[PDB]
């Protein structure tokens, strides 16, 4: 199986630096070029770089934005490609997918699940958790408040409630990220059973349960 | 960097009914090598954009013989014969023909279904949050059609705008509905003064608005 493990991100200061590492797996590495893409709401989807095979020397190409602050890289032996990146600005923030071939032929789909990266001078905050209780069927929530960078992950009891489950996406309000979610079940069940909101942030090593009380 | 132009930006279908994307280039993807390198991937929401078709009009594997991509030099067309509820999300086409490879702007699918009223449920501040100094007043607004939705805030009788988070999900792969959070927030301070709150969603599923509210 084709595999891109991507790995690397995370929260940097502006005029700071990041390497993002993509090991794959599951083919012949050095026998094809390897790519980063990014995406970001505001560009949209943009090729960042490309890197050929050894022959060339590695011949590599950048998109203009990233020229001489971007550098890809690959080593056969350890089958990685790695985007050395400096001096990162805020335009810079987004979803980097590793990507293998060359997309516009056959062979060439495959696309890694990508690393987060977040260009920012906002400090790392944790998140603020409160169990949501009601005031035919039951609805009940949970507030994940305040916090910075993203992604954090919501789930309930442990993963093993997967119906009748909303998770919001996080909205961005004066520096600081607010994510709700709901999830309703039979009313047979609740308060019978315990649901709890599960709550993870590792950007500020943050694991929290919150059990929903009437 | 050649400039993929995608039209229109956003497209609503009926299940069953034919749809179609349109793509045109700054320059011709026609290669000299004979081939025309233009790419329709699709990405839903959360995950990793997929290659549906290569090479203008070959499909990779898995992608339903429903796509169907057509065109040459600069003008190309996405062709869907019959739009199911899983093919919603954004299309994006991408041009190889020349460095830097460069993607269109997207055309979001959205899935037209019948109207739905939404399931309102307001929420009081939590015990942690009111004994911290803050409080939120959360309303939550699960499963309606369309997208196209308002939520208004009363506290007391009169509306406070301010401090107020939206966020809708993406249109839901199976019933094709949408949800909407809804979140007002102030201080304990804010909140203790006051006893009835109130959000109010305005819908074109009915007449009057739907309302849920609490005293406190
Ligand atoms: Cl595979
Ligand atoms: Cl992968
Ligand atoms: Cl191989
Ligand atoms: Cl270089
Ligand atoms: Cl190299």
């Amino acid at each position: 199986e084709v595999k891109l493990l991507e790995s690397g991100g995370g929260l940097v200061q502006p005029g700071g630096s990041m390497k993002l590492s993509c090991v794959a797996s599951g083919f012949t590495f050095s026998i094809f070029w390897m790519n980063w893409v990014r995406q970001s709401p505001e560009k949209g989807l943009e090729w960042v770089a490309e890197v050929r095979l050894k022959s060339n020397n590695y011949a590599t190409h950048y998109a203009e934005s990233v020229k001489g602050r971007f550098t890809i890289s690959r080593d056969d032996s350890k089958s990685g490609v790695y985007l050395q990146m400096n001096n990162l600005r805020a335009e810079d923030t987004g979803i980097y997918y590793c990507t293998r071939g060359y997309y516009g032929s056959n062979y060439g789909e495959y696309w890694g699940q990508g690393t987060t990266l977040t260009v920012s001078s906002a400090k790392t905050t944790a998140p603020s958790v409160y169990p949501l209780a009601p005031v035919s069927s039951v609805t009940l929530g949970c507030l994940v408040k305040g916090y910075f960078p993203e992604p954090v992950t919501l789930t309930w009891n442990s993963g093993s409630l997967s119906s009748g489950v909303h998770t919001f996406p996080a909205v961005l309000q004066s520096d600081l990220y607010t994510l709700s979610s709901s999830v309703t079940v039979t009313s047979s069940t609740w308060p019978s059973q315990s649901i709890t909101c599960n709550v993870a942030h590792p950007a500020s090593s943050t694991k929290v349960d919150k059990k929903i009380e009437p | 960097d050649v400039v993929m132009t995608q039209s229109p930006s956003s497209l609503s279908v009926t299940i069953g009914q034919p749809a179609s994307i349109s793509c045109k280039s700054s320059q011709s993807l026609l290669d000299s090598d004979g081939g025309t390198y233009l790419n329709w991937l699709l990405q839903r929401p959360g995950q990793s954009p997929k290659r549906l078709i290569y090479l203008v009009s070959k499909l990779d594997s898995g992608v339903p013989d429903r796509f169907t991509g057509s065109g040459s030099g600069t003008d190309f067309t996405l062709k869907i014969s019959r739009v199911e509820a899983e093919d919603l999300g954004i299309y994006y086409c991408w041009q190889g023909a020349h460095f830097p490879y460069t993607f269109g702007g997207g055309t979001k699918l959205e899935i037209k279904r019948a109207d739905a009223a939404p399931t309102v449920s307001i929420f009081p501040p939590s015990s942690e949050q009111l004994t911290s100094g803050g409080a939120s007043v959360v309303c939550f607004l699960n499963n309606f059609y369309p997208k196209d939705i308002n939520v208004k805030w009363k506290i007391d009788g009169s509306e406070r705008q301010n401090g107020v988070l939206n966020s809708w999900t993406d249109q839901d792969s199976k019933d094709s509905t949408y949800s909407m959070s809804s979140t007002l927030t102030l201080t304990k301070d804010e909140y203790e003064r006051h006893n009835s709150y109130t959000c109010e969603a305005t819908h074109k599923t009915s007449t009057s608005p739907i309302v849920k509210s609490f005293n406190r």
